């Protein structure tokens, strides 16, 4: 029993108009059906939602304007209520206009307030007023005065006026004391001249001072009018504030109300309008699983409506390729997406995701098998999960964080498996984990084995620890014996393991991927795809590549150091196998009779090709003539499948050398990054060592994250994913489908 | 979970819907016909009845 896409059924739903408003509303909130556009040549005008959409757009523009003003006011609007009400009354149309009136009022308030500000901005000058001296921002009084002097120099006396603790200048909204040197003239030509000069300068010459106390009385009167003005501004501001808070309360509700009604209208346009009845009928695909749920939903929707139209889903058999629906949850959704990133699977295709959940983290952990970094990676995922509620309930404009957050459950596993593999690799920042179980060799016995004072010559040499000395041996309980982490030849011991392991794991996954194809071919009742396909295909792959894997394990248990000289070479026998090369001498054989086996397997693998190459098109041609089929094109399709399969098997097996290449590179970077960075932070001087290690460590941690935790994890992330895309999935996960997009209330966080 | 007979019932329902509208529309049409009948008749009878009286 494998996970596959869900069934959907195409039906024609006949909904009376009044009932239709209720039904679309309810079903859209329910979210399990998807409607098709039945009249692609028909526009929204044609669908008759043009008034509905235009109305929504007007309301939207008004709402956005108000929203902006609300934000400007720093109003703490929550928009956390109203979620389940989904109103859809027709009366909303008029109420939305009333909402606009509210917003229209704010513009009027702002309009009056700015106008009021200008008078205020102006009136304050009279108080400072109470020859005509002006008020300046004093930024250029130097040149104001000198430039006026030169108009006719020394012609009139300089009037000096100053304002302390001023109001904000109206043009710049800046408060700044005024210190102004003014020229005022009695003559008309020169007064006109200075008027022009002083006005060209940024100066205010508003008042016309007079000796008579009448002008003072006037200023006193203005001062009174100014205070009244301020009181009016205070009133206008109070209303402004009251209205804006009221709008924030209404606007959070209306965002949803309007957004939803519009969406409903969109769907209503997404319909076929019947002619005989004032009823709309649509083709709708909904999951069979949810069929009862939807019928009950139809009942509830139409029951609210006064027309009590049956609102029945009319089930029909449609060839129309259904969408591919895979049910996911908070955990598995991310894994489905990395599959969908490559493509949408064929309807009722075997879903690779249930196996990806483990398979992918495993292959990653092989590439990134690092104990220390696995911890760091795990903790990061833990952070995101612990803050999951806070990260969701906020804005996240940074797409880089959003991506890793979306995959946070994928990363969690990535870390957990990376820990497992790192422990077996026994590398934590180039350090092994010695549990006092390392019994690889007994150095005391090394000296017994005819090594007397070798540490004298050792001063210039290393000396390799012999195998089968009679005193060494025994496997490490778990992982690689820690001793190899301090060896100069780890570069052969450990590299050999990773190469051979990568091949073993890759081939097994390939065989699994092929095995899955059997379930799919049976499900679709394609006997030919198993009698001429699967069987010779799995034999082809097994006979060549599984044989290799067996021999790898065979040597490990078949040959000891006793035969290390002229020990059989697995690669050479593998190559000679394919080529039928059987030299009399020069290479030791793994076992007696191997030659016969080598020849047999290759011949069979080649004999497997005709099955997959020609038997399907040939039998189909026979069935054509017997029953009474593009024979030529069918041969092309099958030949391409055969050619790509066989050649890809060879390339795909090698492809999994990605596991080795990445695992090797990581270990090499870790060893060098450790040795050339943090080791340098250590020194025989006590305090200096500690203080230096402080700063050096910080740099070390920086490089470990920058180079290994991010980048190498990033490369291994992609490369492991590619292995699924290229070598694994292409054995069974074939064809394309459509993404399932049912009616859904998606805009919840917005 | 629901039979093809209930779909048929829904069809019968919409037919009933149609018959109700059919009835309402015909009634509306006949009522206006009677109104136009009476209006034209009254106009004509008043016109001629008055002329006859005037002659006498």
């Amino acid at each position: 029993e494998l996970f596959r896409s869900e069934e959907m059924t195409l039906a024609q739903l006949f909904l009376q108009s009044e009932a239709a408003y209720c039904c679309v509303s309810e079903l859209e909130e329910l979210g399990k059906v998807q409607f098709r556009d039945l009249n692609p040549d028909v526009n929204v005008f044609q669908r008759k939602f043009v008034n509905e959409v235009r109305r929504c757009e007007e309301m939207d523009r008004k709402l956005r304007f108000v929203e902006k003003e609300i934000r400007k006011a720093n109003i703490p609007i929550m928009d956390t209520g109203e979620n389940p009400e989904v109103p859809f009354p027709r009366d909303m149309i008029d109420l939305e206009a009333n909402f606009e009136k509210i917003e229209n009022e704010l513009k009027e308030i702002n309009t009056n307030q700015e106008a009021l500000k200008r008078n205020f901005l102006e009136l304050t000058e009279l108080k400072f007023i109470l020859f005509v001296a002006g008020v300046i921002n004093r930024e250029r009084i130097p040149t104001f005065e000198r430039m006026l002097w030169r108009v006719c120099r020394g012609n009139v006396f300089l009037r000096q006026a100053e304002i302390e603790n001023p109001l904000e200048d109206p043009v710049t909204g800046d408060y700044v004391h005024k210190s102004v040197f003014i020229i005022f003239f009695q003559g008309d030509q020169l007064k006109n001249r200075v008027k022009k000069i002083c006005e060209g300068f940024r100066a205010s010459l508003y008042p016309c001072p007079e000796t008579p106390q009448e002008r003072k009385e006037m200023a006193s009167g203005v001062n009174t009018r100014i205070d009244d003005l301020q009181m009016v501004l205070n009133q206008t501001e109070d209303h402004r504030q009251r209205v804006l808070q009221a709008a924030a309360k209404n606007i959070r509700v209306w965002f949803i109300k309007v957004r939803k009604m519009k969406a409903i209208y969109h769907t209503l346009n997404l319909c076929n309008i019947d002619v005989t009845q004032k009823c709309l009928i649509a083709e709708v695909w909904c999951p069979v699983t949810d069929l009862d749920s939807i019928q009950f939903a139809l009942r509830r929707g139409t029951e609210h409506s006064g027309s009590t139209v049956p609102s029945i889903l009319n089930r029909m058999q449609t060839n129309q390729t259904p969408p591919t629906y895979n049910k996911t949850n908070k955990f598995t959704h991310g894994f489905q997406n990395i599959v969908d990133a490559y493509g949408i699977g064929t309807y009722r295709e075997i879903n690779p995701a249930p196996y990806t959940v483990i398979t992918f983290p495993f292959l990653f952990a092989v590439m990134f098998g690092d104990f220390g970094h696995g911890i760091l990676m795990t903790l990061f995922a833990v952070w995101m999960v612990l803050r999951e509620s806070r990260i969701l309930s906020q804005k996240n404009e940074n797409e880089m964080f959003s991506m890793v957050f979306s995959g946070r459950y994928i990363i969690l596993l990535m870390g957990l498996f990376s820990i497992y593999t790192g422990l077996i690799y026994n590398d934590c920042f180039s350090k092994s984990l010695n549990i006092f179980g390392s019994s690889w060799s007994v150095r005391p016995m090394f000296t017994i084995g005819n090594w007397t004072e070798e540490t004298l010559l050792g001063s210039s040499v290393l000396q390799l620890n012999p195998a089968i000395p009679g005193v060494f041996g025994g496997p490490y309980p778990f992982g690689i014996d820690p001793i190899w982490n301090i060896a100069t030849n780890k570069l052969t011991f450990l590299n050999s393991f990773k190469m051979k392991m990568s091949v073993i794991l890759g081939i097994i996954h390939m065989l699994f991927g092929v095995s899955l194809s059997l379930f799919n071919h049976i499900y679709f009742k394609k006997p030919l795809n198993i009698y001429f396909g699967f069987i010779p295909e799995i034999i082809f792959m097994s006979s060549l590549f599984g044989y290799l894997v067996i021999l790898i394990f065979y040597k490990w248990t078949a040959y000891d150091a006793h035969s290390s000289r002229n020990a059989p070479s697995l690669l050479i026998h593998f190559i000679n196998m394919f080529l039928f090369s059987y030299p009399e001498s020069g290479n030791a054989m793994l076992y007696s009779g191997q030659k016969g086996i080598q020849c047999f397997l290759i011949v069979v693998a080649m004999l497997c090709v005709p099955w997959m190459l020609l038997f399907k098109p040939l039998i189909l041609r026979h069935q054509y003539l017997r029953k009474k089929f593009d024979f030529g094109d069918t041969m092309v399709h099958q030949a391409i499948h055969t050619i790509e399969y066989c050649l890809g098997c060879i390339s795909n097996t090698a492809s999994y050398l990605r596991l080795w290449a990445l695992s090797l590179a990581h270990a090499q970077l870790s060893e060098v990054l450790w040795t050339m960075v943090i080791h340098i932070g250590l020194h025989v001087r006590s305090l200096a060592g500690g203080l230096g290690l402080f700063f050096i460590f910080a740099a070390f941690a920086t490089l470990t994250v920058a180079i290994l935790l991010i980048m190498e994890g990033l490369s291994a992330f992609l490369h492991a994913l590619r292995l699924h895309w290229v070598e694994f999935q292409n054995k069974f996960y074939t064809g394309t489908g459509f993404k399932f997009l049912p009616f859904s209330f998606e805009h919840i966080r917005e | 979970a629901l039979s093809d007979a209930d779909v048929q019932k829904q069809i019968k329902h919409m037919m009933a819907f149609i018959e109700q509208e059919a009835n309402e529309k015909a009634e509306e049409i006949d009522a206006k016909a009677e109104e136009e009948f009476n209006i034209e008749k009254g106009r004509l009878v008043q016109t001629q009845r008055l002329k006859i009286m005037e002659y006498y």
